[PDB]
């Protein structure tokens, strides 16, 4: 039979039995999915960053098209004007057709105005009050109310049965739902950030990520055969002296795209550590990219030959002057 | 993997990221005395039995060849011989890469000197330059 | 060995490799391939010692490598016992998605048995299975 | 060279990076 046959098999025989448990079950992960899902400031950021950053890469890939004339070549227009018409909101459609889909620009312009959005959406988010009060995200309250008051039969905090254990015996329960949600921009996306109280005291953070990539399980994958590798390390004496460890968050699929991830709260990217020197020194992020497409272009307009194979004397100049400048 | 062919490559200037800043931050002393003798004990701790590392693969190894052919849509035989023969091939080169960090010198050479030879790869400018803008070699 | 002793699982285990490497370098022997699953169900009854997920692993491997009579699902017929579905947990990505190749009765079952005493382990990797399934075969 | 440096390299040594390099 069909697999979804046996899929629908299986989850009727565990619904017969634990029918209060997975009651339980299916509102939280109902409520959770109903009321976490990306404004649309946070989609117009994401689409924006992801443009600039393939428009970037198609430049990389083909130099000589950053030039002041090349009439933005790939078909790229139709993505444009799909994106301005059914993934805008209405208050700023007419901007961004007027600056993008009328003009019809060069890839200069292209990747200035991208710059220039995502600048604006990144001052925007980063000036919102951040903990939100939990009791915001509801119509009456069904996760600050619910939960010692609608439960009906002691929910298990997610993510528990990954682990390479032995009994189930001492696995911690959820208490309670903290009242303050965390507002989280990343370099290219954003995220809430919700927490728990376990029976005993314990308090743990979870990422809810709603637009959740195309490559979750094989990440998954990858996470689950180094965490079976951990335990070899654990047992071994070269390594367990000096206390090596591969670091791997657990991660539990609530829905093909949710998806909520234990989070530590004092993260940090090197880009933004790269970015942070920039702010405080008056500099600009973005002219090292700049300085090479345009450095690339200038010498591959002309000869691109007379180098040994292909260790180019000019890719190291241009990087030597990057370092130095 | 390789879209034309069911492999791994990764075919970059370098074998692995480690930048000047990265190399600042931990410093020569450190450098010297952690990171290189970290990679080649992680290295003999697995690769103790080395039938140990292949039984870990496999399942993994065959989860990979799975999604490549479906994404292909080139099946048309799910030919069990086939699937045996790649991941065989596949855990064999993953071994080979692990096996090739623990291994001792014959000479009065130190222990650890392929990671020596790799991390002096890695940070050749020579092949640093090579590499795309949103790599950001520098830094 | 096997006769002499009364509950050992060393034995059953050792058993079960030297038949799955009789079988690994003669890909024509279906029956020594059976006696090493057989083997390795013994063997993992006996241990409940958390080392019997590897011999699971092995399990899972063998069973991907079955013809189309089923030769090597037989085994658990062959063998009469518990299965104690904890060691199993770990590997239920592996089960769901093996319920749509070839074998499905086989993980089925496990699922099925797993779903009656662990459903916090499984509920949310099966409802989002089955959104997936929803999703692809009746788009 | 510079005997007593920590920046000085070695085919057995790590280069270092506040020399150009070898």
């Amino acid at each position: 039979k069909p697999p979804w046959e046996l899929t629908e098999e299986i989850m009727s025989v565990l619904k017969t039995a634990f029918p209060l448990l997975a009651l339980s079950m299916e509102t939280m992960v109902d409520q959770i999915q109903k009321h976490f899902k990306c404004p649309p400031d946070e989609d117009a950021y994401r689409l924006i960053v992801a443009l600039l950053n393939d428009g970037l890469s198609y430049v990389s890939r083909m130099p000589a098209s950053y030039a002041k004339d090349v009439k933005l070549p790939a078909a790229t227009e139709n993505n444009i004007t799909r994106f301005a018409e059914t993934i805008l909101p209405n208050h700023i459609r007419p901007t961004f057709e007027a600056d993008f889909v009328k003009v019809k620009p060069t890839m200069y312009e292209y990747i200035h105005n991208l710059r220039k959005w995502r600048d604006k959406f990144e001052e925007k988010l980063d000036r919102r009050a951040s903990p939100a009060p939990l009791e915001s995200f509801a119509h009456y309250s069904p996760h600050l109310s619910e939960f010692r008051y609608q439960k009906f039969d002691d929910v298990e905090i997610p993510g528990q049965y990954l682990q390479h254990k032995d009994k189930n015996q001492d696995f911690i329960r959820i208490d309670r739902f903290l009242p303050n949600v965390d507002l989280v921009r990343t370099i290219g996306a954003s995220h809430r950030r919700l927490r728990i109280r376990g029976h005993d005291g314990s308090v743990h953070a979870f990422a809810v990520q709603h637009p959740a990539a195309r490559h979750c399980r094989r990440e998954e994958r990858v996470l689950q055969l180094f965490r079976q590798l951990n335990q070899t390390l654990a047992n071994k004496k070269e390594s367990r002296r000096r206390d090596l460890q591969f670091t791997l968050p657990l991660m539990v699929p609530l829905a093909p795209h949710i998806r909520i991830v234990q989070e530590d709260t004092s993260y940090i990217t090197l880009q933004s550590v790269y970015e942070d020197h920039c702010r405080r020194h008056g500099m600009n992020k973005d002219e090292p990219i700049l300085f090479t497409m345009e450095k690339l272009r200038g010498l591959m307009d002309a000869k691109a030959l007379q180098k040994p194979e292909q260790a180019v004397t000019a890719k190291l100049e241009v990087y030597r002057a990057i370092q130095e400048k | 993997m390789a879209p034309s062919r069911p492999l791994f490559q990764n075919t970059e200037p370098v074998p692995f990221r480690l930048t000047p800043n990265l190399q600042t931050l931990m410093g020569p002393l450190a450098t010297e005395g952690i990171f290189a003798a970290s990679v080649m004990a992680i290295a003999r701790c697995l690769t103790e039995p080395e039938q140990h590392l292949e039984h870990a693969l496999t399942l993994f190894v065959r989860d990979e060849m799975m999604f490549w052919f479906t994404n292909s849509h080139r099946t048309m035989s799910l030919t069990e011989n086939q699937l045996r023969e790649t991941v065989q091939a596949n855990c064999d080169m993953i071994v080979k890469k692990a096996l090739a960090l623990a291994q001792t010198p014959q000479g009065n050479l130190p222990a650890h000197q392929t990671v020596t030879d790799l991390i002096a790869k890695a940070t050749n400018p020579m092949n640093l330059a090579l590499c795309d803008a949103l790599w950001m070699p520098y830094l | 060995a096997l006769y002499f002793d009364i509950t050992a699982a060393k034995a059953w285990a050792e058993w079960g490799y030297f038949n799955d490497r009789k079988f690994k370098e003669n890909p024509s022997d279906l029956p020594s391939a059976k006696q090493a699953l057989t083997s390795y169900l013994q063997a993992a009854s006996s241990y409940k010692n958390h080392k019997s997920r590897k011999l699971i692993a092995r399990i899972l491997w063998l069973l991907s490598l079955d013809d189309a009579n089923g030769t090597i699902a037989a085994g658990f017929d062959d063998f009469k016992g518990e299965i104690y579905v904890w060691w199993w947990i770990i590997f239920i990505p592996q089960l769901l998605v093996g319920l749509g190749y070839k074998e499905a009765p086989r993980v089925q079952a496990i699922l099925l048995k797993i779903a009656k005493t662990y459903p916090q382990a499984l509920y949310f990797l099966l409802r989002t299975n089955r959104e997936d399934m929803l999703t692809i075969k009746k788009n | 060279t510079v005997p007593f440096s920590i920046h000085n390299h070695n085919p057995y040594i790590t280069p270092s990076p506040y020399v150009p390099y070898p």
